[PDB]
């Protein structure tokens, strides 16, 4: 019902009107029961007949969702929108479940409705006017507008929210034990009162909103736990994953691939040992979203192998403030990581995964760094503060690297837990001159229009070597020059170019690349007991 | 708040005002705003607001000093560069060329004046500040500001005239001492013996208490601050790999000091020989080290400041602690260059150094010249936006963007010549 609530003031867009859409014309049928929806929306003090001075408008539909087979209202606030004032964000985030404090009651009350019944800015009520079409056409239809935020309207859900913390402001004081989070259309209220008290206090509560017109459906209507959120079931002393099922069948669609690779990847985060490497691999070269792709041996056994980790249940840990907040992060393969976030062993509150991005450049403590960084920021959004971590690297390592990174770079304390795969570094490029090794003066060109080029090297002790490259570049004969003078040397080789992308190399001594052969010369690197990488100016007569 | 007159105050035309993200924050940092915050809107300065304002500008909250208790950092930064400039004739404070040649300066945060002046009603919609909360269990605490807040440029301009009253009886009184006011400090030196110079500072402090705002070893030194000169190697005997790096970086100074000259070098270095080989040096070449010195024993010829143009600093990361910077304009023409070693303590802290420095070098950027450096910083985004306020402990925010340190620029700079002890104490 209507409100003694503080209306908002509204504007519209930078210079706009209001939306002048016209009427669909209806059906006798469809009419006669907007007609009626209508004048029993009028009537709760909703919406009120206005006139030709409305020059506004928007289109009123008529959808007869045999849910409750009887005709439903919608009106088309999609113009109305477009003209309307921008508002502060409605912070976007769904809490996490493992952030909620974990209280000896709890009780979570749909206020869904409740926007229904805050009035909307009585200037502003001009713009949402709408129109129940005549049978006979051109005869008036009978005009109206809201005197409440319509649903559907670009402000009701930022007004909405507002009006709930002003009502919930007294409540929320006279009640510091009482803990109420509010979110789209739910108010979770939870304490650590006795049942029978914190049941009373809900009924405070319900009485104070029913103060403003705001009202809460009660027992024809409830709310009891467990509580349903995205897949989520909030339980008294942990959360769970509302399973999740492949929809399993023997006609698989480009489409139905998709998506499925979509869910898997989704559950990949919660569920580790979900593969999806023989599933993508089916839309290779696709030319329909129908089109139907057979699935491979492989594609059906890893599908398989899935429902079976799904049939699995995922259970959380609540936070307790009382302790410690830790996160242990382990090294899937060359750049995937997993971590999972908890207080008491096994007592999980979150775990997660990164398939990373294969960068044109960079090297494993250096991801190890981001992945810290993301968890970091994860949980103090979520906790407000972030956790002690445990990580697969020796300390020696940690600085070894860092103390020297050209870039800034630090991991918040933490702790090493010995569980392997260690990341460590793959190699280390000398600091002076190999004294004993031979020195491979190296140089590679090409024409870079005709791209046809050479490469090779030449050394102190008398060796050397000459290729030609076909649909080559100056980069690339360039770093096969070093390529070369790796594979060709012993295991202490000091090698000197003038290639300015083993200037970078010797900033950075990367481990992981874009170019495949960057990666050769990796692989090379690491296979050294000592490398030293002397870089020289070009043109000039060095070598 | 303190209800006296307001001046119509608007943006830059076309301008519109601030829509900036809020980053979250720890929980020791959301109550700590939540509790600053509830006082100044009982104590009228700020007061909450409703959602059909769409601004926003960023908090944060510090431990500057002495802060053993919270301190309230708001990031103007997008709404002072939205705010219309202010010299049609004056009230914004002009350039004391005289704090840097100064014996000592002292900084003193004397923000706090502002909250006594009121704000044009018309523009505290674009002050919008939001606390947040933690895990999205409620809306942010959305407020606006109906007195002059402090780290916007607007502020420290309208109470221009009051500031000037605050200070002749004192500055009117020693003329020998100068004060310049940026933003929500006021930076004070006298060539004054130290304790001369610090009772002063108490005096003015008094003044300034006295008048009506707390006034909130270590002092600067803007007469130390040496301009350094690049010192190349001097071994006895060089090696294939010695002369190689030299010239390297001879062939990069060659675009400040177009004199430097390589070849006599280069020509020692034909022949396929072990890295690790001896060369005895041409005369030729052993006159153009010497040349080349000479080229480096001095800044380059024609570097003057020019005001309307943007002034940058670039730090490297050296490693070990050290770290490096050049304020300067345009391409190889350095303003200033220096070098900057950590804070005690910082070892395990790349972040605590790097903030500590960018602040450091802003405070020179401001005592020479006034103003502020866009700084190009060694380091990622996400590194730094995760973890710099932690360290923070100024009143003003610089621009900035992320870089990558091209491998000579840091080799060159690194070269800057050392004391043969340095800066001693008995």
């Amino acid at each position: 019902p209507i409100s003694p609530i503080e209306t908002v003031p509204v504007k519209l867009k930078p210079g706009m009107d209001g939306p002048k859409v016209k009427q669909w014309p209806l059906t006798e049928e469809k009419i006669k029961a907007l007609v009626e929806i209508c004048t029993e929306m009028e009537k709760e003090g909703k919406i009120s007949k206005i006139g030709p001075e409305n020059p506004y408008n928007t289109p009123v539909f008529a959808i007869k969702k045999k849910d409750s087979t009887k005709w439903r209202k919608l009106v088309d606030f999609r113009e109305l929108n477009k003209r309307t004032q921008d508002f502060w964000e409605v912070q976007l985030g769904i809490p996490h479940p493992a952030g909620l404090k974990k209280k000896k009651s709890v009780t979570v009350l749909d206020v869904g409705d409740a926007y229904f019944s805050v009035p909307l800015d009585e200037d502003f009520r001009k713009y949402t006017a709408f129109t129940i079409p005549s049978i006979n056409n051109e005869t008036p239809g009978i005009r109206y507008q809201y005197n409440v935020l319509p649903q559907g309207w670009k402000g009701s859900p930022a007004i909405f929210q507002s009006s709930m913390t002003k009502i919930l402001e007294p409540f929320r004081k006279q009640n510091p034990d009482i803990v109420i989070y509010q979110y789209m259309d739910d108010l979770y209220v939870g304490s650590d009162l006795e049942i029978g008290q914190h049941r009373t206090k809900i009924e405070e509560l319900r009485q104070h909103l029913l103060r403003w017109g705001l009202t809460t459906p009660d027992k024809k209507h409830q709310k009891e736990p467990p509580f349903l959120w995205m897949g989520y079931e909030l339980h008294p002393d942990k959360w769970t994953v509302q399973p999740i099922v492949l929809p399993e069948k023997d006609s698989w669609t480009v489409n139905d691939i998709q998506k499925l690779v979509g869910k898997l990847n989704w559950a990949s985060q919660i569920y580790p040992g979900i593969k999806v490497r023989q599933l993508c691999k089916l839309l290779r070269g696709t030319k329909a979203l129908t089109e139907v792709i057979p699935l491979t041996e492989e594609a059906e056994l890893e599908l398989a192998e899935n429902r079976e980790i799904l049939k699995e249940p995922v259970h959380g840990v609540y936070y307790d403030p009382s302790k410690d907040l830790i996160a242990e992060i382990q090294k899937q393969g060359q750049g995937q990581w997993t971590y999972q976030i908890y207080q008491e062993p096994f007592k999980n509150l979150k775990t997660g995964k990164y398939a990373r991005m294969r960068g044109a450049h960079t090297n494993d403590v250096k991801q190890l760094t981001e992945a810290v960084q993301k968890i970091t920021t994860e949980s103090i959004v979520i906790w407000g503060k972030t956790p002690k971590f445990k990580l697969p690297i020796q300390k020696e390592t940690w600085e070894t690297w860092w103390t020297e990174y050209w870039q800034a770079t630090w991991i918040p304390e933490w702790e090493f837990v010995n569980t392997p795969p260690l990341v460590k570094l793959w190699y280390q490029l000398e600091k002076e001159p190999i004294v004993g090794a031979e020195t491979f003066y190296v140089d590679g060109a090409a024409n870079r229009e005709t791209k046809l080029g050479k490469a090779g090297y030449v050394t102190n002790r008398g060796r050397q070597k000459v290729v030609t490259l076909t649909d080559t570049t100056n980069q690339k004969t360039e770093l096969q020059a070093i390529y070369l003078a790796l594979q060709d040397s012993g295991l202490e080789v000091n090698i000197v170019t003038d290639s300015q992308y083993a200037l970078g190399i010797i900033q950075a001594q990367p481990d992981q690349s874009e170019s495949e052969l960057v990666n050769q010369i990796i692989e090379q690197l690491i296979k050294k007991e000592k490398v030293y990488l002397a870089w020289v100016p070009a043109h000039k007569g060095i070598g | 708040i303190s209800p006296i007159e307001t001046v119509p105050v608007k943006l830059k035309p076309g301008m519109d005002g601030p829509k900036v993200k809020q980053w979250p924050l720890t929980e020791e940092k959301i109550k700590a705003l939540v509790e600053i915050c509830t006082e100044m809107e009982k104590e009228g300065k700020i007061s909450k607001i409703g959602p059909e304002n769409p601004y926003n500008t960023p908090v944060f909250a510090i431990k500057k000093k002495d802060s053993t208790k919270w301190r309230k950092l708001v990031d103007f930064r997008e709404l002072n560069k939205r705010t219309q400039d202010f010299w049609e004739v004056q009230l914004g404070i002009p350039h004391p060329a005289g704090l840097k040649k100064k014996k000592s300066v002292t900084v003193l945060d004397v923000g706090d004046a502002y909250f006594s002046v009121p704000l044009d009603e018309d523009f505290r919609k674009y002050t919008a500040f939001t606390i947040p909360s933690i895990n999205n269990e409620t809306p942010g605490i959305r407020y606006q500001y109906n007195v002059l807040p402090q780290g916007w440029k607007g502020s420290p301009a309208i109470f221009q005239s009051s500031m000037t009253k605050i200070l002749e009886p004192f500055r009117k009184q020693n003329p020998d001492i100068v004060i310049y006011q940026y933003m929500d400090d006021l930076y004070v030196g006298s060539d004054l013996e130290i304790g001369q110079h610090r009772t002063k500072i108490e005096e003015l402090r008094q003044h300034l208490l006295r008048w009506g705002l707390t006034t909130p070893g270590y002092e600067l030194h803007p007469d130390k601050w040496t301009v350094q000169p690049i010192v190349l190697p001097e071994k006895d005997s060089w090696t294939v790999n010695d002369i190689q790096k030299l010239v390297g970086k001879l062939n990069w100074a060659s675009q400040i000091y177009p004199g430097i000259k390589v070849r006599q070098l280069c020509k020692l270095l034909r022949g396929t020989k072990a890295l690790t080989e001896v060369i005895p040096l041409t005369e030729e070449a052993e006159l153009e080290l010497a040349e080349n010195r000479e080229i480096l024993k001095e800044p380059v010829h024609g570097v003057y400041y020019d005001p309307s143009k943007d002034l940058i600093a670039e730090i490297q990361k050296q490693g070990q602690g050290q770290w490096t910077y050049q304020i300067y304009q345009e391409p190889f023409k350095n303003l200033k260059t220096g070098k900057y070693a950590r804070m005690r303590g910082a070892h395990t802290n790349d972040v605590k150094q790097l903030t500590e420095a960018v602040q450091k070098i802003t405070t020179e950027s401001i005592v020479i010249w006034g103003k502020t450096p866009k700084f190009k910083l060694p380091i990622q985004k996400e590194t730094w936006e995760t973890w710099w306020t932690e360290y923070w402990q100024a009143t003003w925010i610089p621009e900035w963007e992320f870089v990558n340190t091209p491998p000579l620029v840091k080799l060159w700079y690194q070269l800057e010549k050392e004391p043969i002890v340095g800066a001693e104490t008995f």
